[PDB]
DNA sequence: GTGCCTGGAGACTAGGGAGTAATCCCCTTGGCGGTTAAAACGCGGGGGACAGCGCGTACGTGCGTTTAAGCGGTGCTAGAGCTGTCTACGACCAATTGAGCGGCCTCGGCACCGGGATTCTCGA
DNA sequence: TCGAGAATCCCGGTGCCGAGGCCGCTCAATTGGTCGTAGACAGCTCTAGCACCGCTTAAACGCACGTACGCGCTGTCCCCCGCGTTTTAACCGCCAAGGGGATTACTCCCTAGTCTCCAGGCAC
């Protein structure tokens, strides 16, 4: 069981980092949804690339390649 | 012999490769790389040329307007994962009134 | 002037033939056309051109395709506000709904 | 004189539903909306081709690249279709 | 001036395309001040593509190439 | 600081783009009339925006407890390069052909226009 | 009451401009012998993730005060809105000048290829 990896606080503190104060219940189990749907087509885009690689493990820069295609670029792992 | 006779192709699969050739894309072009081009670009348009079939059907109009395609492309959530930011001309928007206001 | 005369008839042929808000929403909803008067939006964007301009010409279906493009981007960002003002148990909409999806999209 | 996909798409508009009618604006949004998708697949291969020390665009790039941009069931017929295509012509020259 | 050439009733219009029930006063010159700035920001791409091409006629395919660029891609007047 | 391997620097010879003559030439920019549907001024209003109250509950906050879980080691394990070695492998210029554009001519449902049958008024 | 004649409902004829088809054609699509060059496999190592747990260890689970405020109701208050009325410039047609867009191409000038000599650049 590893869809509960993140706990109720840590999206607390997460809350305080950007400003939100007052949380409902359904906010952790929503963001748990919104982090499911979010991960799953940039991990799968990786998973093209790694297949384009022919290999098994996954390099860093399919995944900054994959990042890039999506609209979210990352700066500080490759070029 | 064209290319696109040896495979019962109708897109330009020897003008695609030109293309791909002198378009300042690459350097190589493989011999089963056009014919793939032009395999799902056949393949794109049969599915929004029957959609649109299927718009002029329902709306008793037998021609291919702008909002038939319009309302082709903005009614899929796959055709709106694929050209969800694009528009179309003289294709106007969806008809949906909130729920709210209702 | 078989021309004007053409033009004439089509003009008195309009003239005897074709001449609780809710009904406006779905009559306009189906339209396809253009919504925006064309020459004063040609005057306008001419006087936006002559702030990074010399004497440019224009194309009658470059302006076209703006002021589509200016349509679409319109109806876009007013949909999207719609959402944001019903949020607020607001039927009626204002200024502030539209703040937030200009911020928020950038 | 520009090489357009005008009697292309009414070809393959004549072999499933021939009974619709086709306009001009209609078909330079179509010939606009298949130019848009081939350059865009055709840069996402280059793409995938500098990417790692491949420069000759086989089958495989651009099936990687119809995987990556398409959604599941668009990637799964493209994919058929493709592969359907590519035996149809490496099985008849 | 031509900024208050898109009248109040174009602006209603608009609005019923976008299925709005009842408008406020305050609306319609935020319109036309965010539609002057969208189109200083897709008329200077459009210009320093009809600039550099030695020419003075601001064509339909400098648009639709200054639209590609900026996200808002047209169909039909090229590409 | 010290350093050797290698991209960087660069002139000479084929060889393909640049902008200046040249001329159509099509699109446009500018203005005159009309007429008309749309823009603007105003006026009563009522329905929707807005302030305030009732409340209760559920999260702000704190406390006992478990609960993985983090920091550090290290073998186990299995995935990522690099130099040889050989095979494919996609392009170059040229004769022949081709298939989609330039401009032309043919249909066909939509809107306007006239008769056959029916109904209304008067006359015979 | 008969009958002839005028009005109208419904059926049949005809412009008409956009979809469809077509002859002429002319710079690209096909195939080809060749040819420098990508590239796919393999020994071989080396190197990064995984499991167990030695040893600690803050942190989440969950329950208990308590009060801030989300939702709903009640009253307020006024601002766009339907509507009428007056104005006004948009669209259309048309007359007119002319100005950059498009097409042709040549010396010249800047680049691909070529070999030759040297100063950058992360590793020790």
């Amino acid at each position: 069981d590893n869809i509960q990896g993140i706990t109720k606080p840590a999206i607390r503190r997460l809350a305080r980092r950007g400003g939100v104060k007052r949380i409902s219940g359904l906010i952790y189990e929503e963001v748990r949804a919104v982090l499911k749907s979010f991960l799953e087509s940039v991990i799968r885009d990786s998973v093209t690339y790694t297949e384009h690689a022919k290999r098994k493990t996954v390099t860093s820069l399919d995944v900054v390649y994959a990042l890039k295609r999506q609209g979210r670029t990352l700066y500080g792992f490759g070029g | 012999q064209s290319r696109s006779a040896k495979a019962g192709l109708t897109f330009p699969v020897g003008r695609v490769h030109r293309l791909l050739r002198r378009g300042n894309y690459a350097q190589r072009i493989g011999s089963g790389a056009p014919v793939y081009l032009t395999a799902v670009l056949e393949y794109l348009a049969a599915e929004i040329l029957e959609l649109a079939g299927n718009a002029a059907r329902d709306n008793k109009k037998t021609r291919i307007i702008p909002r038939h395609l319009q309302l082709a492309i903005r009614n899929d959530d796959e055709l709106n994962k694929l050209l969800g930011n694009v528009t179309i001309a003289q294709g106007g928007v969806l008809p949906n009134i909130h729920q709210n206001l209702l | 002037v078989r021309q004007k005369r053409r033009e004439k008839q089509r003009k008195q042929s309009l003239k005897r033939v074709e001449k609780l808000a809710l009904y406006e929403i779905r009559k306009y909803q189906r339209s396809t056309d253009l919504l925006i008067s064309k020459i004063p939006f040609a005057r306008l964007v001419k006087e936006v051109t002559d702030e990074f301009t010399q004497d440019l010409r224009w194309q009658s279906m470059a302006i076209m395709a703006l002021q589509e493009a200016s349509e679409a981007y319109l109806v876009g960002l007013l949909e999207h506000t719609n959402l944001l003002a019903l949020h607020a148990k607001r039927i009626t909409i204002m200024k502030k709904d539209m703040q937030l999806a200009r911020r928020i999209r950038g | 004189r520009k090489e357009t996909y005008s009697s292309y798409i009414y070809k393959v508009l004549k072999q499933t539903h021939p009974d619709t009618g086709i306009s001009q604006k209609s078909m330079s949004i179509l010939n606009s909306f298949v130019n848009d998708i081939f350059e865009r697949i055709a840069t996402e291969a280059s793409k995938l081709a500098a990417y790692n020390k491949k420069s000759t665009i086989s089958a495989r790039e651009i099936q990687t690249a119809v995987r990556l941009i398409l959604p599941g069931e668009l990637a799964k017929h493209a994919v058929s279709e493709g592969t359907r295509a590519v035996t149809k012509y490496s099985s008849s020259t």
